[PDB]
């Protein structure tokens, strides 16, 4: 049960605000690390710590700071949120310096200049094509999550209230609907495919679930729009017969 | 805790020649703990400009240090080494004997 | 420059030996690591190595040569589950554990009976769009997008009906126009 | 001939004075080449031999991070060992660590060491097979079980059999003019009177490298030792060493006492007698 | 070159 845990798992920061990412491990590890990973390169070392009570500077320590008051905790604090700090942050630990590092779940952090630009996705389930059933005896269900910013989304399919993992593939990265704004919404596609003897059953229920990580209650929402907080938006479809 | 008293040796780097530059050495070894105070004396007074090596220890975990300074020996001038340590109730003086 | 990995992405056929290499600048490095990172997940350790020579663990074999300052990883019988980004980590003393840029590995699946087709799907009436489906293509075919930038196409996508022993590539296209699922193409069909 | 590389670490707690002191030194044979002093201002690994200055910044940055990691580890040990032995917080205590490797005349691995002491007494040591430990007392059994679960011996063995001998051969090649030299001793004898009916015969050996040398006194052919004073080999300050051996002989029995010295800079063991 | 591994608190 001993492991390393990061918190929070997702966060949307307004520019200029301070933020602290939590990391704790109960494996009695002496060394801990903080990394950032952007979609353009690999992992870059921010800060490290060899033992409790000491810290060190990594590859890109500028703009970050850490403390190591005890063996278990190693918080990463952002002084002033800058859009260049938008990345995925991984905390790691090793038994001692030089040994293998065990990574945490990671934290998806996005620093936006304004909180009015956050939008939840819109989900739609498209029914299979008449030719697909006739040709292939297969039935593809395509899901489109559109109009969400940022790309803090997790898509999944559910058949009869149970999550399926066979016959499903999702786009690895969400697609920019307007690549000429650098603050535009995203789109995500996914397909779920079953036999013709399954889509033609009118008993069966299909649902495309999109978990969206948006604002939080402590965040101040003062606008003329429904709050785009962390929520789940789903679209469904029932199998036809003919 | 078991302590070790220092062994003291005072000598020159090169054979002593009157009027020729040389180095006066005081080698302390076999002591524990590592905290020690070493002065090199000229006619009983402190030599201020004295250097020492970096602390290391032997197989029996006892430490050793080399204190050294540049000097020119003469017939009249006397030299010695003064060492204080927790094992010593008073500073111990070892005289430089070039005829050893 | 400190840690340079194989520059990808590397396309490896199913069952072929995937070779990954990694060079480092600090000749005094004493520990080396290979991690596996799936898309949107955490790096998982494959194996560590401390000494010159080979080290084997199942289908994975690492090789370290401090004189040449390289560490390599060979993956035999490349399964579809091996498709991920492989990270190389080198310790530069103390806590300076540095990673390379990572090598994306794509194990291409074998589509036994390619059945290319461009279908049109009607929405549930909950939304109001229309999508086109490039599906059942041979794994050699690749897709690209955007005749009129106001259209959207995704890259190819391999799904696996694990109870039918069946796999197929998939691509989706949609837009807001006087649309036609016939002209959604630009690539080799 | 055979060579060795060793690192010596000393950590001393200073409760009534301040923060702990940490001193690290590295040796190739009897020649120190690097050092670190926590009380110094640079806070860096510093060169102490001319042939090590050619190492690039990745070496000095890497050794500095590692020597700081050693010091930070010993700083934790001071508090832990103070608890293991139920010692008060007002006393000064010492942690010492030594490790290294020996190579033969072919520069191939011979033996590896890793010894750890507390307050000048053995605490835990890596055995010669580089796979097991010797715990000095019952409080050290906790450390032994902890290091075995962490596979410390496997990591030390990879260094002692690999990294240690590889850098040792590199050092011996970069400092061939210094490390691979053999300075022959320069011997002479002195004589003085102890008391009536007694005299002193001292056998000197000066300016020799390496520090290994054996001086024995003999009587008209036989090994008459254990009645003699043997001073320990001492440094001269210029990379060479000194040593003397003196025997107490009657005022007339002088020319029946031989001193036999042997140094790898001497083709055959030397002998001397008074006058 | 000193140890980069195997240094663990007692």
């Amino acid at each position: 049960i001993a492991g390393i845990t990061q918190a929070p798992t997702s966060q949307i920061l307004a520019a200029g605000r301070r933020m602290t990412l939590r990391c704790t491990q109960d494996m009695r590890h002496n060394a801990m690390y903080w990394y950032r990973q952007d979609l353009g390169l690999g992992l870059r070392l921010i800060h490290y710590s060899n033992t409790a009570g000491t810290t060190g500077k990594g590859e890109v320590p500028d703009g970050y700071s850490v403390s190591r008051a005890n063996t278990d905790d190693f918080p990463l604090t952002l002084a002033s949120a800058v859009p260049s700090q938008t990345s995925v942050y991984f905390c790691a630990s090793s038994l001692s310096f030089g040994t293998e590092a065990f990574f945490g779940q990671g934290t998806r952090l996005t620093v936006v200049e304004d909180l009015n630009k956050v939008f939840p996705p819109e989900v739609a389930v498209f029914e299979p094509s008449e030719a697909e059933i006739s040709h292939t005896q297969k039935a593809t269900l395509v899901c489109l999550a559109t109009g969400f910013y940022p790309d803090h989304v997790e898509l999944s399919w559910w058949v009869n209230g149970k999550e399926v993992h066979s016959g499903v593939c999702t786009d690895p990265q969400p697609l920019k609907e307007q690549p000429a704004l650098n603050d535009s919404r995203y789109a995500l596609s996914s397909r779920l495919r079953v036999s013709a003897t399954f889509w033609q059953d009118p008993r069966n229920h299909f649902r495309c679930q999109v978990q969206f990580y948006g604002l939080s209650e402590a965040d101040a929402w003062a606008a003329a729009r429904a709050a785009p907080v962390t929520q789940i938006v789903s679209a469904e479809a029932w199998g036809r017969a003919d | 805790m078991i302590q070790r008293t220092p062994k003291i040796q005072v000598y020159s780097r090169h054979p002593a020649e009157n009027g020729k530059s040389n180095f006066l050495n005081c080698y302390v070894s076999g002591f524990h703990p590592s905290d020690i105070e070493v002065d090199l004396l000229k006619n009983g007074e402190r030599i201020e400009k004295v250097e020492h090596s970096d602390l290391s220890f032997s197989k029996d975990w006892s430490f050793y240090l080399l204190y050294y300074t540049e000097f020119t020996p003469t017939e009249k001038d006397e030299y010695a080494c003064r060492v204080n340590h927790v094992t010593l109730s008073q500073p111990k003086i070892v005289k430089w004997d070039r005829d050893m | 420059k400190e840690v340079e990995q194989n520059s990808g992405p590397l396309s490896v056929p199913e069952g072929a030996i995937a070779s990954l290499n990694c060079t480092y600048s600090d000749r005094g490095s004493q520990s080396f690591f290979w991690y596996r990172q799936y898309s949107g997940k955490s790096p998982e350790l494959i194996m560590f190595i401390y000494s010159n020579g080979d080290k084997e663990d199942g289908r994975f074999t690492a090789q370290l040569n401090k004189a040449s300052q390289y560490v390599s990883l060979l993956i035999r019988d490349s399964q579809p589950s091996d498709s991920a980004t492989y990270l190389c980590a080198v310790n530069f003393g103390g806590g300076k554990l540095i990673f390379g840029q990572g090598t994306e590995l794509s194990v291409k699946p074998n589509i036994q009976n390619p059945d290319p087709a461009v279908y049109a799907l009607r929405d549930s009436k909950s939304s109001d769009k229309s999508v086109c489906l490039f599906t059942d293509f041979d794994s050699q075919t690749n897709v690209s997008q955007s005749k009129d930038s106001d259209v959207y196409i995704t890259d190819k996508c391999v799904l696996d009906m694990r109870s039918m022993d069946f796999k197929s590539n998939s691509a989706v296209a949609w837009s807001n126009k006087d649309f036609a699922c016939a002209n959604a193409f630009n690539n080799s069909i | 001939g055979s060579h060795s590389m060793r690192y010596f670490f000393t950590s001393v707690s200073r409760p009534g004075r301040g923060e702990p002191r940490f001193i690290a030194v590295g040796y190739v044979d009897d020649t120190q080449f690097v050092r670190f002093d926590s009380d110094a201002a640079s806070q860096r690994m510093e060169p102490r031999a001319p042939w090590i200055e050619q190492e690039g910044p990745e070496y000095w940055d890497g050794e500095t991070r590692k020597v700081k990691a050693h010091s930070q580890t010993h700083r934790v040990d001071l508090g832990t060992l103070r608890g293991y032995y139920n010692q008060s917080e007002a006393g000064s205590h010492t942690v010492q660590r030594m490790y290294g490797c020996d190579v033969g005349s072919d520069w191939r691995f011979l033996r590896g060491y890793h010894q750890y002491a507390y307050d000048g007494k053995d605490y835990i040591a890596l055995k010669e097979d580089l796979r097991s430990w010797t715990a000095a007392d019952m409080a050290a059994q906790t450390t032994k079980h902890k290091w075995e679960a962490a596979h410390v011996a496997e990591q030390l063995r990879a260094y002692l059999e690999g990294t240690c001998v590889e850098w040792l051969r590199r050092y011996l090649e970069n400092g061939k003019e210094t490390l691979q030299r053999t300075d022959a001793p320069k011997t002479h004898m002195t004589h003085h009177a102890v008391s009536d009916h007694e005299a002193t015969l001292r056998c000197w050996a000066l300016s020799f490298y390496p520090a290994e040398i054996t001086l024995t006194w003999q009587r008209d052919g036989e090994d008459q030792t254990q009645d003699t004073e043997l001073v320990e080999t001492r440094p001269a300050g210029d990379g060479t060493f000194q040593k003397w051996a003196a025997v107490v002989v009657p005022s007339g029995q002088e020319q029946r006492y031989t001193c036999h010295v042997q140094h790898e800079g001497l083709p055959k063991p030397l002998t001397l007698r008074w006058e | 070159s000193m140890l980069g591994i195997g240094i663990v608190p007692v």
